[PDB]
């Protein structure tokens, strides 16, 4: 059972340095080259960096010659990336990737960069209520826009995790060198305004947490 | 170097017969090339398919196939599965370096077509307090995953200060997207319009606010 594993990622500032670890296993790691890719935040797929069976080739694109530097210890089955000069266009997933005679079909489960020089900031709260009492429906749909913060993630529940059904919870944007990201809830029109219905943020990286009552 | 491109997004049904290709700026595909299909399924799970322009990998099913085709290298799935609805990077290999696609979204139809549910938020009294306010426009349960928005401030359309997410899919596998307005409060305060505009399928559904 073929597996790549890849680490080392977590968050950097610009002009630092790293080292990414792809540890293989199930099956002779010496006899295949191999090719680091990255995917970026936009989705986009990069080839980084590729090194022959033995060593001997190694080979990048102009946006990371000379900063990053691929090699490979045979003996304990393990691909690596050193990366230095770090850049905020750098930050990614990295994937470790084997080519098994020009087909590359096994890809690991991949580590993430953040290069980023913002310091450590908790989110502010504010509801996001209908704004109309032209209430489409016998449902009303209610939010919390929970903005700047850094770095990821932030959970989102609802009422403490009792109001769990039809809730949605969008992907973070960056604005300006910090996240903001949507939660939004769909209840029945009986409950709303009646009962309480509050957004619990929680950001691990700041240990803060904060409750926002949605009000008409 | 080279520009690879591929078709942005198709869609089929299920038992039918795709073809995807992918183009070099460089002129024209070749053997010496390479051409590989990658496939990503949710949660950043990736899968080589084929290599060497047409060898396929083991475990791959069947029904996936690669070819080169009018100087592009292509890939065909014949009886195209459910399971199949994923997004197809095609890379190619010039003299050492590997250069990819930017990837095609295929849709294979596993459930009617449904049109997105779309709400309009007013910025809130709290963020308008700091000189600031966003417009939220969250659209749900559509399928199929693309969509197109347009925002609109008094008629005219907008042109910057927008950001769009990228469809994710939900629960149900239908998916979900939230599109932003950002302005300054004083902005706000100047326009008396505001739309969003979600275009599905060859219809548009707007929401918008006074
Ligand atoms: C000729 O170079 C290409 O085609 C070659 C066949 C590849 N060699 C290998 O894939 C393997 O690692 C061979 C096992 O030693 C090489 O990675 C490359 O793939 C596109």
């Amino acid at each position: 059972e073929v597996q790549l594993e890849e680490s080392g990622g977590g968050l950097v500032t610009p002009g630092g340095s790293l080292r990414l670890s792809c540890a293989a296993s199930g099956y002779v790691f010496s006899t295949y080259d191999m090719s680091w890719v990255r995917q970026t935040p936009e989705k986009r797929l990069e080839w980084v960096a590729f090194i022959s069976s033995g060593g001997g080739r190694t080979s990048y694109p102009d946006t990371v010659k000379g900063r990053f530097t691929i090699s490979r210890d045979d003996a304990k089955n393990t691909l690596y990336l050193q990366m230095s000069s770090l850049q905020s266009e750098d930050t990614a997933m990295y994937y470790c990737t084997r080519h098994f005679y020009a087909v590359l079909d096994y890809w690991g489960r991949g580590t993430t960069l953040t290069v980023s020089s913002a310091k450590t900031t908790p989110p502010s709260v504010y509801p996001l209520a209908p704004g109309s009492a032209a209430q489409t429906n016998s449902m009303v749909t209610l939010g919390c826009l929970v903005k700047g913060y850094f770095p990821e993630p932030v959970t989102v529940t609802w009422n403490s995790g009792s109001l769990s059904s039809g809730v949605h919870t969008f992907p973070a944007v960056l604005q300006s060198d910090l996240y903001t990201l949507s939660s939004s809830v769909t209840v029945p029109s009986s409950t709303w305004p009646s009962e309480t219905v509050t957004c619990n943020v929680a950001h691990p990286a700041s240990s803060t947490k904060v409750d926002k009552k949605i009000v008409p | 170097q080279a520009v690879v491109t591929q078709e942005s997004a198709l869609t089929t049904s299920p038992g039918e017969t795709v073809t995807l290709t992918c183009r070099s700026s460089t002129g024209t595909v070749t053997t010496s090339n390479y051409a590989n299909w990658v496939q990503e399924k949710p949660d950043h799970l990736f899968t080589g398919l084929i290599g060497a322009t047409n060898n396929r990998a083991a475990g791959v099913p069947v029904r996936f196939s690669g070819s080169l085709i009018g100087g592009k290298a292509a890939l065909t799935i014949t009886g195209a599965q459910t399971e199949d609805e994923a997004i197809y990077f095609c890379a190619l290999w010039y003299s050492g370096h590997w250069v990819f696609g930017g990837g095609t979204k295929l849709t294979v139809l596993g459930q009617p077509k449904s049109s997105p549910s779309v709400t309009l938020f007013p910025p809130s009294s709290e963020e308008l307090e700091t000189n600031k306010a966003t417009l939220v426009c969250t659209i749900t349960d559509f399928y199929p995953g693309v969509v197109t928005v347009d925002w609109k401030v008094d008629g005219t359309p907008v042109t910057q200060g927008m950001e769009t997410t990228n469809p994710s899919k939900q629960s149900n596998n239908k998916y979900m997207a939230s599109s932003y307005l950002t302005l300054t409060a004083r902005a706000w305060e100047r326009h008396s319009s505001y739309s969003c505009q979600v275009t599905h399928e060859g219809h548009t559904v707007e929401k918008s606010l006074s």
